[PDB]
């Protein structure tokens, strides 16, 4: 079963 | 960072003339990921060669398996040719039945 | 024993070639199970192992949804990284990410991982406490402050303690016959004279799973560490692994050397002698 810098 | 590939070329099973088999070229420990890996039969590039999905180790360096089905004979020579930014000319590693 | 699940992903920017290539792969222990390739025609998460195909298309619909979202995030992260390091748009750059969990033999959560590398070096990583971040440089410290303020760690801990562990337990039972198997190494020795007075002894381990193994040469019981030639463990391509170890011995003294093979599929360590 598999926000920015 | 730049890391040169480690290269191993080898058969899935110990080679027996006339018995079908798989020829492998395993490249690992390299960065960046763009690399070209060809399997050669008597100097000639083998046409149908598959490879594993790009993955990497705990230290972030990449590894790939290139492979093709083949039937060894006593006369035929095989090699792997690896082309990577860290290499001024492609490295050609010959297949040795005992390595 | 213990088990682990890992998702790996790589993003490589190619400025004149269009948008970055994104490749993700999942693993249970040493066995790959899923893959996604952004350049592939499918645009789906695809099965790479027999035991994962029995999942329904709602699993696949959700998994390719989440992996597609990841490729978009890491694409924007590649551009943010260019700004932070003040790098030109000419160059190709790489963003790697790993995440996943370990469980014990009773299936309990042991460890979890969420971490990134930029151009092959550590960028930011979640600590073992799963509340704090390790920033590797000044650029990563900006990301750390941003994620501390947004409480990113709490989300990841929830995923890593809950969803990751449940996925891993399920795959382990559904794939019990391949994944909980143990294949012992098939071993043998080769012997080649290299001169009048010297010969090579090579000790082979073939067809073993999982990859972890130890091959050691001794002379009269003394470890030959510095004098042993050793190759990295390598995949055979059928799901098993191979390794060998070699020493150069004086001709006629072959019987003084022993090769020792330890693997978790062997009842007891193996000793080979030419």
């Amino acid at each position: 079963l598999y926000m920015t810098f | 960072i730049q890391r040169t590939p480690k290269i191993q070329v080898y058969s899935r099973h110990p080679a027996e003339n006339g018995k079908s088999n798989f020829l492998n070229c395993y490249v690992s420990g390299f960065h960046p990921s763009d690399i070209e890996v060809d399997l050669l039969k008597n100097g000639e590039r083998i046409e149908k060669v598959e490879h594993s999905d790009l993955s990497f180790s705990k230290d972030w360096s990449f590894y790939l398996l290139y492979y093709t089905e083949f039937t060894p004979t006593e006369k035929d020579e095989y090699a792997c040719r690896v082309n990577h930014v860290t290499l001024s000319q492609p490295k050609i590693v010959k297949w040795d039945r005992d390595m | 024993g213990s088990h682990s699940m890992r998702y790996f992903s790589t993003s490589v920017s190619r400025p004149g070639r269009g948008e970055p290539r994104f490749i993700a792969v999942g693993y249970v222990d040493d066995t790959q199970f899923v893959r996604f390739d952004s350049d592939a025609a499918s645009q789906r998460m695809e099965p790479r192992a027999p035991w994962i195909e029995q999942e329904g298309p709602e699993y696949w619909d959700e998994e390719t949804g989440k992996v597609k979202a990841h490729s978009q995030t890491d694409r924007e992260n590649l551009r943010i990284a260019l700004r932070y390091y003040n790098q030109s748009e000419a160059g190709s750059h790489t963003l790697q990410m790993m995440f996943g969990c370990d469980v014990g033999s009773d299936g309990r959560f042991l460890r979890g991982y969420h971490q990134y590398a930029y151009d092959g070096k550590d960028y930011i990583a979640l600590k073992e406490d799963l509340r704090s971040w390790t920033a590797a440089d000044m650029a990563a410290q900006i990301t750390k402050r941003k994620w501390e303020a947004a409480h990113v760690a709490e989300q990841q801990r929830a995923y890593l303690e809950g969803t990751c562990v449940d996925g891993l337990r399920r795959y382990l039972e559904n794939g019990k016959e391949t994944l909980q198997r143990t294949d012992p190494p098939k071993t043998h020795m080769t012997h080649h004279p290299i001169s009048d007075h010297e010969a090579t002894l090579r000790c082979w381990a073939l067809g073993f799973y999982p990859a972890e193994i130890t091959l050691t040469w001794q002379r009269d019981g003394e470890d030959q560490t510095q004098d042993t030639e050793l190759v990295e463990t390598r995949p055979a391509g059928d799901g098993t692994f191979q390794k060998w170890a070699a020493v150069v011995v004086p001709s006629g003294e072959e019987q003084r050397y022993t090769c020792h093979v330890q693997h978790e599929g062997l009842p007891k360590p193996l000793t080979l002698r030419w």
